[PDB]
């Protein structure tokens, strides 16, 4: 308001800055910049403020964007189209606000393209801009950016025209166009010769309008006709204009050279509209003659006229750029031979002191997007070119050709590329990096065939280059980034060594350190983390790892470094990569080893802290809390694979101290316990007495007293690593205690039986090359007894690991299992028989080639095994799965093997489907046999005959399991078990005539002990929870927390049902574990309500957590068993604590502060009213429990009469007073009207 | 429940209240120009819909007159004449939404009155366009209530007839008579609008109005001056208001006739026999009153409309011939006459009117 | 069918033209408390748990208008209060519906622009609503506006007695660890939620912040070394407002012997790369040429940046 020449634009800038700080004040500012706006728009004076007010015109052209009041922004765009409409001042306006009204203007179009709908208004307007815009096209004084934006809005009118559907007639500016089609002949042709030169070079550039908006629109059939008409009369007004060029070389020689490029621009504009198809080269090869006639200067000098036109139209670097041009529009016109002898009349020029670089780049073009030569040799005549360039001290002039180039090859395979980066990276480390920074972007973009097989020169310069990138180190981010792209391009091997050059360079990087390279090379291990899907690049992001352990080390800007390096190795995470962690671990254990070596200082006190401060940051870089035990185990197996001189081994004396209560000697315990003290030793000659001496410093070795069930677990972890590197060992193995080579086999068995504890390795995790030693393990089981009697549990365990991943080796491994199948029952084939299902069941999940030729190796055993009785003959109902390949002539021999070795035989042929039926040894098995049994109903017009007077048994067997078997489903076998029943009658119920509740019944007697079968209840629950496979850990170290649960002998080996179970409770019969901790937390009444308030998954079970909390004073025998539970049933499923629940109730409930049996009683009602899915699961949980408690008393108060220490049993009958007690607190409405509510009804 | 939607009806006031302080802002109206450009962003959206909706502000409420308000915001001050522009797009787009609203199931009559107050208001071509507009959209096949709103589509066009020429009148003379013959028709107020299609018949002058009244319609104005008085009734002070309009309506051929008497008059002395006698009707029943003080001015209305008569006696006898009738009009005119010489003795007025009726009913 | 949004701004366009008329603005509670009735006593009636205007349609965002209606004309305390008893009854209850997300912005809005406007105490008992209805897991324009909502009730938070700081320790830059915040503009709601943090002075910033949430700010500061690009026209300004968190934690760590950073090295990594970035913050070009305002981004919020490197190095030294 106040608003000198000195305080309004001193104003501005605030304003700006304001501008600066955000934007959407409460609206008062567009109050006041419309009226800035209409200062501006009364500014025709203040000279100096006058572009001083324009850096406000900065900031509003920064501050055009679509986030502002719908009103406040189109008011004042009307209002700006009433600026616009009487623009003189603005179209006399000085030079920065003219230049910013083009930008307002644009900054008006960009932002009317966003949504405010006031829509025909606009399109007023626009005619209103469009018809102000012409009289600007009239008022023809300087600039091309007003065109421009005015061609940005004819470019929205081309938006406008080409929207929906409409061709491109009635448009206005196409009709401003018409009107200047005429203009410019009248600027052209008649009565003029005064002032139209700046007009025609905006005539120029409004025939550059309609071609460039001609070259913009994406385009169809004859409604792309009349924008086609944007060109197609005006390429006769062209030939008039170019005829006008002729009048226009009618010149004065007095500084028309600027008209002249404004004419060379002219001519590039239907150049550009012929450089798009379509239309009549033809046409254009005449004016690419008068683009000849520009120059035309060095051959020919051809007239004085034809000589002085040219000298000044030579000016300055654009005439070569206008040679660029007739390089362009010869790139355009097809004539070849005029092109590349024009281009040679460009290589006449080639050097313009400057200019030759710009003028270069199509002359790359030339006679490459042609391609007129050969592609190979289209290099070199550019590399010679190049030579040049690189001769040219080409500071980012040709450099930017260059980078021009690199796409511009478009036809090389490899070989170019190894011959043209000579040229490029060598001039780069020199000098003008910058240009060259895009130039490596741009081969990022130029990359998809090169460097075949003589890369070793090709990524030597880039990692060269990548190195020298650090030397401008901005480039340095740049260079392998783009390689991010473009390094997948690459095997393993000769990167490797290229790695080892990165490396070198790396160390080149650690050499030539103070802090800015290594910085630099921090970025260079975080562009190689990036890098990734590649296992040596995975190595070498195990170098990064080594990097990240010496960004362990040098910690200045390297533990700077190391957390986003950890966030590099996160950002290669795209997992939990404990996959990589396994070995590459050692690798930083063996970099603590080298920290171990780096441990020379008397520092006992403080490196012991420190390398476990070292071994801390690591640890905590691989996001971990209880890693400290669990990495622990292969890190003391790195420091059994550590050689342990003097420097490791009081180390691991007091790290392993440090680590748990693992004192030198009881270590010594953890390193026999694993045996990769032997195992991972396997470098037999020297280490081995000197870690027998480090043995006998660490337990006084008495190596002949060791567990050789251990050592044959070390024997299973030998044969990983396959075969005579464990074969020599084995045998040294085998010497220790008593034992020898290819024995004991009986030993070998239980090998064997520690193969299924190898099963059980192949359970938990899975390092799948186990498995293909496990086949070479089966191989050497061939090996060592052919052992068919092992093939009982051996195919057993090879059926567990069958689907460990489906991965494609296994089906290799499973066919060498089914050639170990040919190979341990070569003489019988007996276990073939039920193998034979097996080969069913593997061949189910097959989906490949060659276990149809493992298929074809049965078909083999159809001869080779002497195809013999029901073995051969039985298994033909599942031996039809797929019948896709030659397999089906297989199963044709099959079918030879169902009919050449093979009513009432329907009744049988029904029996032989009922326990088909019944089988489900393979869900899809059943799902055939049901198909089976579908077109064996479809067999009936006999079934309605066994259909007589009542209607004869085992059709109702065959219906009774058709039901049976229908329990709930398989996915297919629901639909399957339609075809059961409604195949056949109603069978009304004419003949449907006819133990599990007497475990059940005995399940309170079970959770009255909590101690005769809640074993069987606990581990047989677990053990269906030993599938969870793996997902978490805790969720397999539940099982070992159950193995600590485990206790009480015989009679649990007695409920061996699942006796691999029993051996992999076996197997957790050493594994100490459970460091899950926990607390109470209370919040009793959020309790009360996170019963149900809690979001309803395992919240109940998370309240049974809270009730496991509450379980405290109950019984403590197996309450830390439940506790233990509460370990697992934090992660362990839902259905894990419903086999507890009832017995902490019958727990709890013995005695725990009557107040509380309140908060008991708080769970039940509360989870049943005011909710109501997991609501209703929850509830049968909770009407569970209270059944258990009657029948729990009902045992009880058998036995309080059944008695005649009646003492405590009078205790216990108060307690079967207090229980009872508690039954009344509830009873029973409250439950049943909660079932009604239910899923329903009977309770 | 508070309050029913008598409380929106007691907001919707309170959003003219709000337009109202809105029409309180200040003086000449580019800003509520550009309200009725944010109105014709709504009125353009209308039809937008073309399907079950309606001009939302017309289908807001029926009292609430923001489309009358805004434009009495409107009416602010003369800046310049694209505020009586810039609504013209806010005019036609819904009128043509009201026409897409035709045969006016439930909400299609307030439109034209708005329509009305948009052509009352300003309008520099933006009633001109719309006439413009309405030449391409029109339908006139009315009924009761219909008939107002189509005089109010003639209330626009004497209204558009102001500017320096009229500058459309020659182009309302296109828009003649040819929908008008629906008179002998609807009740007093539509008689009355009817007196407002006789003051558009007071209007659509002698480009006109020696083509289309040519006598016939006065004399079928004769017979509405029979139907006001007979074809309804309570039109106490409409029917004299109507023949008041109608005491400038006959008198609008004053100068018409005497420039060059043109004037198409075939029946030119029917309509003002009865009419006189009509006048007799009322004012010798108010020279039956035969009050000197006016009661408040409904006595001194009809008394300035038998000074009115008064010319109108003056004016039929100055060139026709009178006394030459057949009916008993002549035995009332001589009660006329005993209207006039009371109301002469009673006039205290223009001399000049006085005495050539003291010799044209005598 | 086709009216939506375009006559639904015609309310507010119909204000704030005639708002940009003339003289004083004793009209910003005139119209407004008589066009009062048209959203927020046509909701007043709260049919449980329904209010008549607010839970039918979505059409009841006349409180935005209304909050334009607080952008109208401004002086100098008119609709607040005349809204006050209004909001007492409408927005006191009928805002803790729990979702309200239509709008639910835009419902604090109106208490925002109203706290922005003037005044010291009606809103001051509101914002103990707002400390009533609270979400972590709100949207993302409703946890935007949420930053915003402390923000404008700040200037009476810190007015002189600070009369709301200590309501919400506990709901601190704990409502700011609820994180995991959309694209640029909610990461600019931290920036705005930074901005919003001047204030405060930093007795117990351990129960409060621990600058845990400024080490999630600080974990969107380690990606801001490379995490934008010409949205660092806003970003790196935030950057370089989070260097005054580091000075605001040179104000806190390096006060009297605490340092403040357990597990935050890490988080302080980044953050040296970001104080080696942070004078060069502006070191692409950096020409002699400036239109208005472009190199004083790190030469002159690096003047007490560089300070404030070294005061990055005062409770942990370089």
């Amino acid at each position: 308001h106040a608003v000198e020449w000195p305080v309004v634009m001193s104003r501005f800038l605030s304003q700006l800055d304001e501008h600066m700080g955000y934007l959407q004040s409460a609206p008062l500012q567009l109050m006041s910049m419309q009226n800035l706006e209409f200062i501006e728009v009364t500014l025709l004076m203040v000279l100096t403020r006058i572009i001083a007010i324009v850096f406000f015109r900065r900031q509003e052209l920064l501050l055009w964007q679509i986030g502002c009041v719908l009103l406040e922004y189109g008011s004042p765009k009307i209002k700006s189209l009433a600026i616009s409409f009487l623009t003189e001042l603005f179209q006399l306006g000085g030079l920065p606000a003219q230049p910013a009204s083009t930008f307002f203007s644009s900054f008006l179009e960009l932002l009317k393209h966003l949504v405010e709908m006031d829509t025909d208004q606009l399109k007023l307007y626009e005619e209103p801009l469009s018809k102000l815009i012409k009289t600007l096209f009239p008022f023809e004084a300087e600039a091309y950016r007003n065109i421009e934006p005015v061609y940005l809005n004819m470019l929205l009118e081309k938006l406008c025209v080409m929207f929906e559907d409409g061709v491109l007639m009635r448009l206005k500016s196409d009709l401003l166009k018409a009107a200047l089609c005429h203009l410019l002949q009248y600027f052209l042709k008649f009565v003029p010769a005064g002032y139209e030169s700046a007009l025609q070079v905006r005539k120029v550039y409004v025939r550059n309008i309609c071609k460039a908006l001609l070259d913009v629109l994406g385009i169809e059939v004859d409604a792309e006709y009349l924008l086609g008409p944007l060109y197609a009369a005006l390429k006769m007004e062209s030939m008039e204009i170019i005829e006008e060029i002729q009048c226009q070389t009618q010149q004065e020689n007095l500084s028309s050279n600027s008209d002249g490029i404004s004419p060379k621009r002219r001519r590039l504009s239907s150049s550009l509209n012929p450089s798009k198809r379509a239309p009549k080269q033809t046409e254009e090869i005449k004016h690419v003659d008068m683009n000849q006639k520009s120059i035309l200067w060095s051959a020919l000098k051809q007239k004085a006229e034809s000589l002085q036109i040219s000298l000044e139209y030579s000016g300055l670097k654009n005439p070569v750029i206008e040679m660029l041009e007739g390089i362009a529009v010869v790139l355009q016109l097809t004539a070849l031979c005029t092109v590349h002898c024009s281009h040679q009349n460009m290589n006449c020029r080639t050097f313009k002191d400057c200019q030759h670089k710009s003028k270069k780049k199509p002359s790359v073009v030339i006679t490459w997007m042609s391609l007129d030569f050969y592609t190979k040799v289209l290099k070199s005549c550019r590399s010679l070119l190049e030579s040049v360039q690189k001769l040219d001290l080409e500071a980012t002039i040709d450099k930017v050709v260059k980078i021009y180039d690199a796409l511009i090859y478009m036809q090389v395979n490899s070989s170019f590329e190894d011959h043209i980066l000579e040229d490029l990276c060598g001039m780069l480390s020199l000098p003008w990096i910058y240009s060259h920074s895009d130039d490596g972007c741009l081969k990022l973009t130029t990359f998809a065939a090169n460097l075949l097989t003589l890369s070793c020169r090709i990524s030597d310069s880039y990692s060269p280059q990548a190195q020298s990138r650090c030397v401008f180190l901005l480039t340095l981010f740049p260079r392998r980034i783009f390689l991010e792209w473009r390094t997948a391009v690459y095997n393993w091997a000769l990167q490797s060594s290229h790695e080892v050059i990165r490396a070198s360079c790396v160390s080149g990087f650690f050499i030539l350190l103070q802090q800015q390279n290594s910085c630099n090379r921090v970025p260079k291990i975080l562009i190689d983390k990036v890098k990734d899907d590649s296992d040596i690049v995975k190595k070498e992001f195990a170098s990064i790892l080594g990097q990240l352990v010496c960004t362990l080390h040098g910690m200045f800007y390297l533990t700077s470094s190391l957390t986003e390096p950890f966030s590099e190795h996160g950002h290669v995470d795209l997992f939990c990569r404990n996959l990589k962690a396994t070995s590459q671990h050692e690798c930083s254990s063996s970099q603590l080893k080298a920290s171990v070596c780096k441990p020379f200082l008397f520092l006992l006190k403080k490196k012991i802290p420190s390398p476990v401060k070292l071994a801390f940051i690591d640890n905590l870089h691989h996001l971990c809390k209880h890693l400290d035990f669990r990495e622990d185990e292969t890190d003391v197996k790195a420091v059994l694979g550590t050689l342990l001189n003097l420097m490791e081994d009081p180390d691991k004396d007091v790290r392993v101290a440090f680590s748990g209560n693992i004192k030198h000697i009881l270590e010594s315990l953890d390193s026999e316990d694993g045996f990769i003290k032997e195992l991972f030793v396997l470098r037999m000659k020297e280490a081995y007495t000197h870690a027998q001496i480090s043995r006998n410093n660490e337990l006084k070795d008495t190596l002949i007293l060791t567990t050789g069930d251990i050592g044959r677990a070390a024997k299973g972890d030998l044969v990983p690593f396959a075969l005579l590197h464990l074969l020599h060992c084995l045998l040294s193995k085998s010497a220790s205690v008593s034992g020898a080579a290819y024995t004991e086999i009986r030993a070998l068995v239980a090998a064997k039986s520690v193969k299924l504890q190898s099963f059980f390795s192949q359970y938990k995790k899975p390092i799948c090359q186990f498995l293909v030693e496990s086949l070479h393990s089966s191989q050497m089981t061939a090996l060592p007894n052919t052992p068919c009697q092992n093939a009982d549990v051996r195919k057993q365990d090879v059926a567990h690991q069958r689907e460990m991943a489906l991965n494609t080796l296994s089906e290799i491994a499973n066919v060498f299992d089914f050639p170990d199948l040919n190979r341990f029952l070569t003489r019988t084939l007996q276990v073939l028989l039920p193998d034979l299902a097996a080969k069913a069941s593997p061949a189910a999940s097959a989906l490949i080639r060659t276990l149809g030729k493992q298929l074809n190796v049965n078909r083999r055993e159809i001869l080779i095994n002497n195809f013999k009785y029901i073995f051969s003959h039985l298994v033909c109902s599942c031996s039809k799965d797929e019948l896709e390949r030659a397999l089906h002539y297989l199963k044709n021999e099959t079918e030879i093997e169902l009919g050449s070795l093979l009513a009432s035989s329907d009744d049988p042929y029904q029996g032989p489907r009922d326990i088909i039926s019944p089988e489900l040894m393979a869900d899809y098995l059943q799902p055939k046999l049901l198909g089976i049994l579908a077109f064996f109903n479809m067999q009936l017009l006999s079934s309605s005959v066994g259909i007589e007077d009542k209607k004869m048994a085992l059709n109702s067997l065959m219906s009774l399991m058709k039901l049976m078997g229908p329990k709930h489903v398989s996915s297919v076998r629901v639909k399957m078990m339609t075809t059961l029943r409604t195949g056949l009658r109603f069978k009304d119920d004419f003949p449907e005539l006819c133990f599990v509740t007497g475990v059940e019944d005995s399940s309170f007697a079970y959770g009255l002990l909590m101690e005769l079968t809640r074993a069987y209840l606990a581990y047989a629950d677990n053990s269906r929870a030993q599938d969870s496979a793996a997902y978490a850990i805790q969720e397999l170290l539940s099982i070992y927390d159950c193995r600590e649960m485990e206790t009480n002998g015989p009679g649990h080996q007695l409920w061996r049902r699942f006796p691999e179970h029993v051996r992999e409770i076996l197997e957790p019969h050493l594994n100490t574990r459970y460091k899950s901790s926990q607390k109470s937390t209370d919040w009793s009444g959020v309790k009360k309500p996170i019963y149900l308030s809690k979001l309803g998954s395992n919240f109940a079970e998370w309240s049974a957590s809270w009730a496991g909390y509450l379980i405290t004073k109950v019984r403590h025998d197996l309450a830390s068993k439940i506790f233990t539970c509460c370990s697992i049933m934090m992660k362990h499923d839902f259905k894990v604590t419903i086999y507890l629940l009832p017995h902490i109730l019958v727990y709890v409930l013995l005695g725990c502060n009557q107040e509380d049996q309140q908060e008991v009683y708080a769970e039940i009602m509360a989870v049943l009213k005011h909710d109501d899915d997991l609501c209703q699961l929850s509830t049968q949980t909770v009407f569970s429990m209270l059944d258990h408690l009657t029948q729990w008393a009902r045992h009880k108060f058998q036995a309080l009469k059944a008695e005649k220490d009646s003492m405590v049993s009078t205790v216990d009958y108060e307690d079967y007073q207090s229980v009872t007690r508690f039954l009344d607190l509830i009873p029973q409405d409250t439950l049943a009207v909660a079932s009604f509510r239910s899923k329903a009804y009977t309770r | 429940m508070a309050g029913t939607s008598a409380p929106g009806s007691k907001r919707r006031s309170e959003p003219p209240a709000p337009r109202p302080g809105p029409p309180p802002g200040t003086g000449h109206p580019p800003s509520k120009r550009a309200r009725g450009f944010s109105a014709a962003a709504a009125p353009d959206p209308d039809d937008p819909f073309g399907a079950h909706g309606d001009f939302t502000a017309d289908d807001l409420e029926e009292l609430d007159t923001l489309a009358s308000q805004a434009l009495s915001q409107c009416p602010a001050a003369a800046r310049d004449v694209s505020s009586d522009h810039k609504v013209h797009r806010l005019l036609d787009g819904m009128s043509k939404n009201p026409s897409g609203k035709n045969r006016e199931t439930v909400p299609i009559k307030d439109n034209f009155e708005l329509e009305v107050l948009q052509a009352q208001y300003k309008e520099l071509k933006e009633k001109m366009k719309v006439m413009e507009e309405e030449v391409l959209i029109k339908n006139g096949e009315i009924k009761i209530l219909r008939d107002s709103l189509h005089q109010t589509e003639s209330v626009l066009e004497e209204q558009r007839r102001s500017h320096f020429l009229l500058e459309q009148e020659k182009t309302q003379a296109l828009s003649d008579k040819e929908k008008e013959f629906s008179k002998k028709l609807q009740s007093l107020q539509s008689e009355l609008q009817f007196k407002d299609a006789e003051m558009n018949e007071l209007r659509t002058k002698l480009q006109t109005s020696e083509r289309a009244n040519k006598l016939a319609a006065p004399s079928v104005s004769h017979v509405s001056p029979r139907k006001n008085p007979s074809v309804v009734i309570k039109p106490e002070a409409c029917s004299p208001q109507f023949g008041k309009t109608s005491f400038p309506t006959k008198e609008s051929f004053s100068a018409n006739m005497s420039l060059p008497h043109p004037c198409q008059t075939e029946s030119g002395y029917k309509p003002l026999v009865g009419r006189e006698d009509s006048k007799p009707h009322s004012l010798r029943g108010d020279s039956i009153k035969q009050e000197e003080a006016q009661k408040s001015f409904v006595d001194s209305w009809r008394q300035r409309s038998n000074t009115q008569g008064s010319i109108l006696i003056n004016l039929l006898l100055k060139q026709p011939l009178i006394p030459g009738s057949s009916l008993s009009l002549c035995h009332l005119l001589s009660s006329s006459s005993e209207s006039p010489a009371g109301t002469p003795l009673q006039p205290p007025g223009f001399g000049s009117t006085l005495a050539g009726m003291s010799g044209l009913r005598t």
